[PDB]
């Protein structure tokens, strides 16, 4: 009965930050 | 306004008595194929191998045809010919037949084209006729069903709308006898009439089976015309299995042998549905199981090349 | 400080979504989800199988398609990767075997 | 028990071998000229293994094999 | 095998933030 | 008219493995050459009767390169991380 | 500032070991000691 | 990489930590089995 | 200099976001390394 929503992706660890400035 | 037994009794006979006749005449254009193709013409280009594969493959439309018919029977033992698929079915084998007519307007070939399926077909016309005015006075076995009807309606909507295609004319091969750069022959417009009327028939059979079998109202009388849907069509393979072996050229052609392989592969199909009986939640199971397996091979390349999950992950307790 | 407590009494909604919602369930999935399709070459293993094994690994749940992430992942990679040549498979393949060519 | 394998395997591996034994030597050269410059690792995998693989390295480790010269 | 349990649920949180 | 082949590898293929014929001093042997700019190489290759292979080339450049090069910056920490948790665990575990 | 805090390889290394030295021997122990009975 | 890797000064610090490890490791079940 | 330069030579204020985009990616190349390397 939950939204149409993402979650969060970061709650564990930090690496997906290191696909941002690569692909920049 | 139900059916009373004397109809009941009466379309029985109807039924049992044509489809004992499709019956023998499944087994006689069997023989058929299996010595001669002339055995039913007249034309001098009777002596092709290729016909008698074709005649083959009629032979196993009409051993379809009888179980159609026989099956037909099947229902009418608890009177199952007023459920509105069942009248669906009727008015398709009559529309059958009126094709089958009007393909044979379109062009007849032979003598006994007219006798054998006008026989069947006038009496089918006829029995569906006075049973309509009788009945008005009152998971990837789907998906494989539903595909063989799509197929073999197209093939019929490119096969009796079209007069014929023609033969490459291999510019100067022997420019005297051996057949070549000539047309195509009165012998084999009537053949392919036949080849899409067999397909017709098998695909109002395996819409009534499709439109009947939805629930899976007899969910196992099926399984007698169940045989004659797969066996036929496996034997129809094999037939064209041999076709390379007796040179018979396959490729060139498109309206003639690409229904033929597509209806026979997917009738040995619908033999591997009813083999390992997919539940249309088990291919997902092993769509789940490849994912799983990959998943811990990409756990384990990431872990041991890429960056250890002790220093991605967030440690507690201080 | 009247006013501010006046402008604090009405947008809580506003608030709460600039601050938690904004970046980490809108802009950064999506972000992260088109920059690794960015790069990554056109094979299924990179663009389809390892995208939800990690994702399921960071996200702690699988993406079904109930979610918004089995989505995008479908769209961008499947369609825009691999399909434009499993086509072409398909159609040299497998179409051949049923009647039409 | 391994020795128990080879014992077993070798017997059946030797006459399958022999005979073809066209493909057989083939098939090595293939394995080997792959092997050698892993530049089929691209489109197999996706990660160009060919750019930190070492030819002569492997070259010499093949001759320091097979002729016992370490 | 940390990723498994969620796909054998399937074929057979910063409380800061509320 | 002593080399047998060459085959042009590594990722801008300037290196060649060359392979001597038997009428070479020395047998058959492999042997690494890494070439000038010479513009007028490859004539004299072919014109000899030599066997020239070229590698696949991987047209990308910026695709074919991303995850190797990844790998060449993670790797080191492996390597340092598991010498050193030899040492210091697997002995006085 | 919250990476930069966390136990390092000295604790990290007392948690585990403490934990397989504290709550699963000596719960044995307790265990065996209270059956079979400075 | 492997010539900074394995430069004589991380060999001989290399090879005292594994002398006292390897020590270590002995003395400890020799006290061990002096239990 | 050339660096900047290139950027605004080769890619309806297009080079700002070129450039903004450059700057954003350096500062996050190196605050990404060193959280990382502390990441040990
Ligand atoms: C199957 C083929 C694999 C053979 C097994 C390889 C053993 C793995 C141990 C070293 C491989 C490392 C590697 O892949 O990186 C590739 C390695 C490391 O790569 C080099 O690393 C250097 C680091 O200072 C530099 O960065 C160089 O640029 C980079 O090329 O390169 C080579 O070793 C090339 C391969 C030469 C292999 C010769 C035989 C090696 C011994 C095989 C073991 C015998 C098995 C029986
Ligand atoms: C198949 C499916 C995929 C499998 C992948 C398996 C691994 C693939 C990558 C392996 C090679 C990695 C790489 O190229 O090396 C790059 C790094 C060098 O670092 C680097 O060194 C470079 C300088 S140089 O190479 O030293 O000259 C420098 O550019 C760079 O910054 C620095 O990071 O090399 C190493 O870390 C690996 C050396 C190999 C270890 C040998 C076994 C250990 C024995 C102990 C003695
Ligand atoms: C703040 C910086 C504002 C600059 C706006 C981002 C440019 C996106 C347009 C890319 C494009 O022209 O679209 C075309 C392009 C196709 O070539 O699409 C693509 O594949 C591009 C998708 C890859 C995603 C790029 C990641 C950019 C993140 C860098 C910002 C670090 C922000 C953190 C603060
Ligand atoms: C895919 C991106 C792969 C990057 C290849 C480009 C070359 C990287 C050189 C950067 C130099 C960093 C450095 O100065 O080197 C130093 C640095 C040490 O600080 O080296 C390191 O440790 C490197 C850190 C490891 C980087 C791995 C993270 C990439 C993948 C992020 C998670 C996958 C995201 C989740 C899946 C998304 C699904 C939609
Ligand atoms: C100012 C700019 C950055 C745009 C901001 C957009 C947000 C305000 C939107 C984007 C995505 C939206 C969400 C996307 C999907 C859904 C499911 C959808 O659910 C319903 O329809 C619930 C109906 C009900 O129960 O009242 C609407 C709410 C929600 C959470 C949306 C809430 C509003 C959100 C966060």
């Amino acid at each position: 009965s939950l939204y149409f929503v993402f979650t969060q992706l970061n709650q564990k660890t930090f690496l997906s930050y290191w696909l941002l400035p690569v692909a920049g | 306004p139900e059916l009373p037994l004397s109809t009941n009794r009466a379309a029985g006979t109807q039924y049992l008595a044509i489809g004992a006749a499709y019956a023998v005449a499944a087994g006689a254009v069997a023989v058929a194929a299996l010595q001669g193709p002339q055995l039913l013409l007249a034309s001098p280009a009777a002596a092709d191998p290729w016909s008698s594969v074709l005649l083959g493959c009629v032979a196993a439309t009409y051993l379809r045809a009888a179980g159609v018919f026989l099956q037909l029977k099947a229902a009418s033992d608890a009177a199952e010919l007023l459920c509105w698929r069942h009248q669906r079915l009727a008015l398709t084998a009559a529309a059958y037949g009126m094709v089958a007519v009007l393909t044979q307007a379109a062009g007849l070939a032979s003598p006994q084209l007219l006798g054998l399926q006008l026989l069947l077909s006038v009496a089918s016309a006829a029995v569906v006729a006075n049973v309509a005015r009788s009945a008005w006075a009152v998971t990837v076995a789907g998906l494989l069903l539903t595909t063989t009807i799509v197929v073999s309606l197209y093939g019929l909507f490119a096969a009796v709308f079209a007069p014929a295609p023609a033969l490459p004319v291999a510019v100067g091969a022997w420019p005297g006898t051996a057949a070549a750069a000539a047309v195509m022959d009165g012998s084999a417009a009537g053949l392919r009439r036949l080849a899409a009327g067999g397909l017709l028939l098998t695909a109002a059979a395996s819409h009534g089976l499709f439109d009947f079998a939805g629930s899976v109202p007899n969910p196992t009388i099926y399984s007698l015309l169940n045989l004659g849907f797969v066996a036929a069509a496996v034997l129809q393979s094999y037939f064209l299995y041999i076709a390379p072996a007796w040179g018979v050229n396959v490729n060139w052609d498109t309206a003639l042998w690409g229904p033929m392989y597509g209806t026979a592969f997917l009738g040995l199909v619908y033999g591997l549905v009813a083999l390992t009986k997919f539940d249309w939640s088990s291919v997902v199971d092993a769509v789940l199981r490849v994912a799983c397996w990959f998943a811990e091979l990409t756990m384990w390349f990431w872990d041991t090349f890429v960056w250890k999950f002790s220093w991605s992950e967030k440690t507690r307790r201080a | 400080g009247e006013r501010i407590w006046a402008w604090r009494n009405r947008s809580e909604n506003e608030r709460w979504f600039w601050e938690v919602f904004a970046w980490d369930r809108l802009i950064f999935p999506i972000l992260v989800i088109v920059a690794w399709e960015y790069l990554v070459p056109n094979h299924l293993v990179w663009a389809v199988l390892a995208p939800l094994a990690l994702l399921t690994w960071m996200s702690g749940r699988l993406p079904t398609p109930a979610t918004p992430e089995f989505w995008m992942l479908a769209y961008f990679g499947f369609y825009r990767k691999v399909w434009p040549d499993a086509a072409a498979w398909l159609q040299g393949y497998v179409v051949p075997l049923m009647g039409f060519a | 028990a391994w020795q128990q394998s080879f014992e077993t395997y070798g017997g059946k591996l030797r006459e399958v071998l022999l005979g073809q034994q066209e493909a057989a030597k083939n098939v090595a050269k293939q394995l080997d000229e792959g092997v050698t410059y892993m530049d089929w690792t691209y489109r197999s995998t996706g990660v160009d293994l060919s750019a930190v693989w070492d030819p002569e390295l492997w070259i010499r480790f093949r001759e320091a094999v097979a002729q016992n010269e370490p | 095998n940390k990723i498994k349990p969620y796909f054998e649920a399937y074929f057979s949180l910063n409380r800061w933030s509320v | 008219g002593h080399v047998a082949r060459v085959r042009f590898y590594g990722p801008e293929k300037n290196k060649v493995m060359a392979t001597t014929r038997a009428s070479a001093p020395g047998g058959e042997r492999l042997c690494k050459v890494v070439l000038p700019p010479d513009p007028e190489l490859l004539d004299h290759l072919v014109s000899n009767g030599v066997v020239v292979d070229t590698g696949v080339t991987e047209d990308d450049r910026l695709r074919a390169s991303l995850l190797v090069q990844m790998l060449r910056y993670t790797v080191p920490f492996m390597v340092i991380s598991g010498l050193f948790w030899m040492i210091h665990t697997w002995i006085l575990d | 500032f919250s990476t930069i805090t966390q136990p390092d390889t000295d604790l990290i290394a007392r948690q585990e070991k403490g934990t397989l030295f504290w709550d699963i021997w000596a719960d044995f122990l307790v265990t065996a000691a209270d059956y079979y009975n400075e | 990489f492997l010539g900074w890797l394995l430069a004589p000064g991380r060999l001989e610090f290399y090879e005292k930590a594994a002398c006292v490890a390897i020590a270590l490791r002995v003395l400890g079940i020799v006290i061990a089995i002096s239990t | 200099s050339a660096i900047i330069k290139s950027i605004n030579n080769k890619t309806s204020s297009e080079k700002e976001t070129m450039q903004l985009l450059l700057m954003s990616s350096s500062i996050l190349l190196h605050l990404c390394a060193i959280i990382s390397l502390v990441s040990i």
